[PDB]
RNA sequence: AGCUAAAUAUUGGCGAGAGACCGAUAGCGAACAAGUAGAGUGAUCGAAAGAUGAAAAGAACUUUGAAAAGAGAGUUAAAUAGUACGUGAAAUUGCUGAAAGGGAAGCAUUGGAAAUCAG
RNA sequence: UUUCAAUGGCCCGUCUUGAAACACGGACCAAGGAGUCUAGCAUCUAUGCGAGUGUUUGGGUGAUGAAAACCCAUCCGCGAA
RNA sequence: UUGAGAAGCUCAGACGAGUAGGCAGGCGUGGAGGUUUGUGACGAAGCCUUGGGCGUGAGCCUGGGUCGAACAGCCUCUAGU
RNA sequence: AAAACUUUCAGCAACGGAUCUCUUGGCUCUCGCAUCGAUGAAGAACGCAGCGAAAUGCGAUACGUAAUGUGAAUUG
């Protein structure tokens, strides 16, 4: 149970805060688990998703597909992964968005900031 | 002691046929001039305690058993000793899987089921 | 519901949210260092004064006092 | 003790009573007759006996005042033999000097329980059609599929 | 869209409909009632005659204010009118229903108007009465008792 | 549009704009060998 | 009336006992106790320990070991300093009345204890409180 | 309560008599669909409710401190009766003893696994399993109002000193931990129903005499308080009726249900 | 002639946490373009209006039509979800089926016939 | 269930009067829609205590929701003349 | 003889219009605490139905259809019932 | 006396938008804090985006500039 008067348990407030979140806040909201191998290598359970990360879809009709993230659609909380598309009637392909929590990061797009972020969260690189 | 019914027709509310806004559920006429309230000639009947049925056969189905609403198998086992007195009636919101478990267990206990064939076939 | 509250409901500028309210949090001791080192933040000031050997008030208490034992 | 307990459970509230149209039923695991009352409530009656199922073996459960304070050891259990006559003899010798009303309820339960075991074995031997469930989502979908399948089949032109 | 009638299956039938049509519902109902059950080509001739005033549409249900004409004697009534806008809509729908049947591969010569119905569209104080119209054109144990059977056996043996 | 009357009005303007432009190209155009109606049977695996 | 308006389970148990005694014995005492059990609080005025003491040792006295019985509360009387030895059966004893009777005197009984000691109510003084309010 | 101005913010008066209109006030002006519409009435749309709720409704109820202490004493005594716990709905069928008292090492627990392990050892974990399996979504508008989930009640842990017992037990679903000095009726008779399963520590049990006292000695922790006395000495009326003293004086019992 | 903290008040201001409250004719007039559209010379007055789907995958393509649309087709778990979009009551309307009908009708009682249920 | 036959069956509410009839309301359906909250007094019943009785102005206290629960110093109210 | 939900069981007799008024017991709805090892995408709620059943009645249960996310019995609490 | 018409019942389709579920809203309570303006406020008007009408933001540096934080978007 929550014991802090600074956090609200109200459903109305929590749903307003979730769907009213700015992009900097949705960046945290769109987090994915690190794979077992990455977890034992970096000592980090989960990370925010970033473009060009290598992920595997874990849930849904696309369970098992893998690919890089071609776009994080923060305004809809969606990940557009390459080759995970849908064929429209006319023959064009509409990419299918996957929630960040339904994928798992198999390889990270490491930068100086990501390494700094990793060691910041009690991690090792 | 056969099941005897003092009446089979329901008691429809006065003028409920003429008007759709007037439901068929019985309502006591309060008008001090209501001819049916005064029980005039040819008027429809009104519910009376004399219409009540024999206490021995009251609440009993034509087969002679009383209906007992059952939601899961546990309620079925509750009717182990009253299978000659009570018939299991499976609830409408009980899913198909639990119905087959209820019906099969009722068959073992020798308990009649009023709607055994529903959502089970 | 006010015009001034409807003004920022439909606005894009975020509310000036401050997080300061945590009840049951008693004021921490500044002032005396010896009292601060021996003050347990959970207890009440009457419990703390009595444990330390001090009188919270030199006058009668206006109510029943706790009897734990 | 017992009288006050009955006044609390039998007339305020009990989590074993299914209020019925003309009778209440005791969901208690020990009510011999199945309907709760002063003569049937295990809660209200300290000295109680019952007959119940256990993996094909009927068992006699008994409790008394001397064990009422210890729920773990309150009930005691013995096996009833397959033979009906010997089973009644065991019940009589176990419930000796117990009220004849209490023994009568136990023997009534044992008779019913024996009928239950006989019918269960008979239905186990006998073959019956298995009753499958019905899926509303499947039924609605397959219906729409067949309406579209028939409209696209063109049976008359194909036969002609 | 699902229609009111059991037919319009692929077997022998075709469909056509028009919704929110800016015509009078009362006149459309009279036209639909008149042309119902006719052969498709015969209905086209009748509709053309109505445009030319060689035939009339009987106003059976909605007959308030309709003058008497001798052209209604064919349908056994005296009150008949010549709604032109409603005939235009029904002519168009019959053209469309014919085209749908042609694409399907039906036999045009045996086509009858199996089902034609008019419904009120949402009202659109001069709230008009638009009409929904849909047209479907289609090609045209007991036992015996002991005494009963024994008598039957005795009777059969005597024969 | 979270306003139901407005989202309906924009859709009707969108529908008219789409239908008008679809037949603007249709009348300009007026093929059968390539463009054929695809069916479930043609899409069978 | 034939049942008490009180929903107290222990009072209902007392009524259950005295229903049996009234119809299975010939004691007008048991019939009286049952009727007074059905009475409301207003019609069961409290009786003082002083009035019990007065009535027992009244006129010819002759109280001996006869038990005083009241269907109601027995209140204390701080006015009298000396308390006689008494045996009273009552619905309720106030904490002061019970202490004074026990410490300096005899016994306090519940109405079920009386039913075991005097099931027919023999050698009992069935007293009542003043209903003048 | 509702707004004290809701239903009044419009301007409207009755159009009068003799105009073939119900004489309810109607909204003045024109050019909007509200114009001419009725207002100021329980029967009217966008009108005032009948007797608008007020915040000075009586919410809190006084109870004499003696009756509250009576009910809390009655709640504890009911907790010591095994049959009332079963009717309450507690899975105490394998509890070694009622009242269940554990040693004082429990008050110094630190981990939820230590508290769960103890519950299993005394076989009180069946009541926890019942609570976890009972968690359902609330039916009705309650879940729109921060009342999202419902569940049964587990055991009540009563301690004397808090050296980690409260935090060790507090995440176990259904378990409520309370100081023996401030026993709560809302937790001792939840729903108004007697007989909650209580687990006492040794120190909490040993101080119960100071908290409540006896029927003849004052409570140490409640000044001038004595445990209430009973209307009856013996609660087994059936034994009293069938006792030797009464069965030896009652006249011969007439027949039970007689023949017609 | 003069000043003065604290305990006290607070339908506003900047925030926060709650509720045995209301649930779209309710709750603020306003859950959505709400003091908006609109009305009045003006002071003022002042609404109606929430819900496709998990995803727009929002129906390519062919055909008819001047077009709007229709019909095959397609997407979908589902179009008994096609934006006139969750569920879809009644009033009311059209259609088909069955039956009744010589200046009212509804209803009650008893049965017959036809249809349909327990069986 | 529909329908037929025989038999019976005056339109509901409101108001007026000894009583009717007038007269007023009623095109139809859905949703809404009227003895409520509070202060005082009185009766009766229940509950607690009882020559007493009333914790909640306030204080203490409450780590797990702390607006709860729990505790009560001095007064005061009513009663006991 | 098992027939002690003592608030239960059983036997017997008489009686049955009813305005004002008085008294009693029940049905239903929103929400709250408790409980039912409660129901539910293998279909909750709702709706529809010349399906069935129960109650003198208020009402309740159920089959079939439609439907797509929650709801109910029991004991008490509460009311914008 | 068949049809039409009228009515009744059932089915289907309309019309309508009740019901049910929901809910970034309202309402009520409690708690913390004290901050408009001649250094031009509140309010009004007009403007500003690659493609914008409202609402939002902003003011010719015009859906923003600097600075700091985050660390890779925006999205029709």
């Amino acid at each position: 149970m929550k014991f802090s008067r600074d956090v609200t348990s109200s459903r109305r407030k929590q749903r307003k805060a979730h769907f009213g979140a700015p992009s900097s806040v949705r960046r945290v909201l769109m987090s994915a688990p690190l794979s077992k191998e990455l977890r034992e290598q970096y000592k980090i359970r989960s990370l925010p998703v970033r473009r060009d990360d290598q992920i595997t879809v874990i849930r849904g009709s696309n369970k098992g597909r893998e690919g890089k993230i071609t776009s994080v659609y923060r305004k809809k909380f969606l990940l557009l992964i390459e080759r995970v598309t849908r064929e429209k009637a006319n023959g064009a392909s509409a990419p299918v968005g996957i929630d960040a929590s339904k994928v798992v990061i198999t390889k990270l797009h490491l930068d100086k900031d990501r390494k700094d972020l990793i060691v910041r969260k009690g991690g090792k690189v | 002691v056969n099941i005897i019914k003092k009446r089979t027709k329901p008691f429809k509310r006065h003028q409920s046929d003429r008007f759709k806004r007037v439901g068929e559920s019985w309502r006591k006429p309060r008008g001090i001039d209501s001819c049916v309230r005064r029980r005039f000639r040819g008027t429809i009947s009104m519910p009376k305690i004399g219409y009540g049925n024999n206490k021995k056969t009251r609440y009993c189905m034509p087969n002679g058993l009383k209906a007992f609403l059952v939601r899961n198998v546990s309620d079925v086992e509750l009717l182990l000793m009253h299978n000659k007195t009570y018939a299991a009636e499976i609830a409408g919101n009980v899913s198909a899987r639990k119905r087959v478990e209820i019906v099969e267990k009722a068959r073992a206990l020798g308990v009649k089921v009023t709607n055994a064939g529903a959502k089970v076939r | 519901a006010n015009p001034r509250q409807r003004n920022k409901q439909r606005s894009g500028k975020p509310r000036l949210t401050r997080r300061n309210a945590n009840k049951k949090a008693k004021a921490k001791i500044y002032g005396n260092f010896v009292i601060q080192q021996n003050w347990d933040k959970h207890a009440t000031l009457r419990q703390n004064y009595a444990r330390l050997g001090l009188l919270a008030t030199p006058n009668y208490v206006t109510g029943g006092v706790e009897k734990l034992y | 003790q017992d009288e006050v307990i009955w006044q609390v459970v039998g007339h305020e509230f009990c989590s074993y009573r299914i209020k019925g149209e003309a009778q209440n039923f005791c969901r208690n695991e020990y009510n011999v007759t199945g309907l709760c009352n002063r003569q049937s409530c295990p809660l209200a009656n300290s000295r109680y006996a019952t007959v119940r199922e256990d993996n094909g073996k009927l068992y006699l459960y008994m409790k008394t005042i001397e064990r009422a304070h210890f729920p773990s050891k309150l009930w005691q259990r013995i096996k009833l033999s397959k033979n009906y006559a010997k089973a009644l003899e065991q019940i009589d010798q176990q419930l000796l000097y117990w009220p004849g009303r209490q023994i009568h309820r136990c023997k009534q339960r044992l008779t019913r329980l024996t009928q239950y075991l006989l019918k269960a074995r008979r239905l186990a031997l006998k073959h019956q059609p298995a009753l499958i469930p019905i899926k509303p989502k499947q039924a609605h979908r397959e219906a729409s599929r067949e309406r579209k399948a028939l409209i696209a089949a063109k049976l008359e032109k194909n036969i002609e | 869209v699902r229609y009111s009638a059991s037919p319009a299956l692929e077997t022998k039938c075709a469909k056509a409909r028009g919704a929110y049509l800016r015509t009078h519902f009362k006149n459309s109902r009279e036209v639909a009632f008149t042309i119902n059950g006719m052969s498709l080509k015969k209905a086209f001739i009748f509709l053309d005659n109505v445009k030319e005033h060689k035939q009339a549409v009987p106003f059976r249900r909605f007959n308030g204010g309709v003058g008497r004409t001798a052209q209604g004697k064919e349908f056994g009534v005296t009150q008949a009118r010549w709604p032109v806008k409603s005939v235009k809509f029904f002519y168009d729908l019959l053209k469309n229903a014919e085209a749908n049947a042609e694409a399907k591969g039906l036999d045009m010569d045996k086509l009858i108007i199996k089902h034609v119905q008019v419904n009120a569209a949402p009202k659109q104080a001069y709230l008009s009465s638009p009409s929904h119209i849909e047209i479907i054109v289609a090609e045209e144990v007991s036992r015996v008792s002991l005494k009963q059977g024994a008598k039957a056996r005795n009777l059969a043996a005597r024969k | 549009i979270k306003n139901k009357i407005v989202r309906q009005q924009q859709y009707m303007k969108a529908l008219h704009q789409k239908n008008k432009d679809k037949l603007e190209r249709r009348k300009e155009r007026a093929r059968l060998s390539e463009n054929i109606p695809a069916t479930i049977e043609s899409k069978r695996v | 009336r034939s049942k008490p308006a009180s929903e107290n389970v222990y009072l209902k148990l007392l009524v259950k006992l005295y229903r049996f005694l009234a119809r299975r014995t010939d004691s007008r005492f048991n019939k009286a106790i049952l009727k007074r059990l059905f009475q409301s609080k207003t019609n069961r005025p409290p009786i003082s320990i002083s009035k019990i003491a007065a009535l027992t040792s009244r006129k010819s006295a002759s109280s001996q070991n006869k038990t005083t019985v009241v269907v109601g509360t027995v209140t204390d009387d701080e006015r009298m300093l000396t308390v006689p030895k008494l045996s009273i059966a009552a619905l309720r004893f106030t904490k002061s009345a019970r202490a004074r009777i026990l410490k300096a005197g005899g016994e306090v009984l519940t109405l079920d204890q009386l039913a075991l000691r005097a099931p027919t109510g023999s050698n009992t003084v069935l007293v009542r409180g003043k209903k003048h309010a | 309560a509702v707004s004290e101005k809701a239903g009044h913010q419009t301007s409207a008066e009755s159009w009068g008599t003799g105009r073939a209109l119900a004489r309810i006030p109607r909204v003045g002006g024109g050019g909007t669909h509200r114009s001419g519409q009725a207002a100021f009435g329980n029967m009217c749309r966008s009108g005032r409710m009948f007797a608008p709720t007020k915040t000075w409704r009586k919410w809190h109820v006084k109870v004499n401190q003696n009756e509250k202490r009576y009910a809390i004493a009655s709640a504890v005594a009911a907790s010591g009766v095994p049959s009332l716990l079963l009717a309450r709905g507690h899975r105490i069928e394998e509890i070694p003893e009622v009242p269940l008292v554990v040693d004082d090492a429990v008050q110094s627990f630190q981990k939820t696994k230590e508290a769960v392990a103890l519950l299993k050892e005394i076989k009180a974990y069946r009541d926890v399993i019942k609570v976890a399996n009972s968690r359902k979504l609330r039916a009705g508008k309650g879940k729109l109002r921060n009342r999202r989930h419902v569940q049964r009640r587990g055991p009540l842990v009563v301690f004397n000193e808090d050296t980690g017992i409260v935090k060790a037990f507090r995440n176990i679903p259904g378990v409520e931990i309370v100081n023996v000095r401030r026993l709560n009726l809302l937790q001792l008779a939840p729903g108004g129903h007697l007989g909650r399963f209580v687990i006492w520590t040794k120190s909490a049990f040993g101080l119960l005499d100071s908290v409540f006292g006896s029927t003849t000695e004052v409570a140490q922790l409640k000044k001038n308080y004595f445990l209430p006395e009973n209307i009856i000495s013996n609660a087994d009326v059936t034994r009293l009726i069938n006792s030797d003293e009464i069965q030896s004086i009652v006249k011969a019992a007439g027949p039970s249900r007689v023949k017609r």
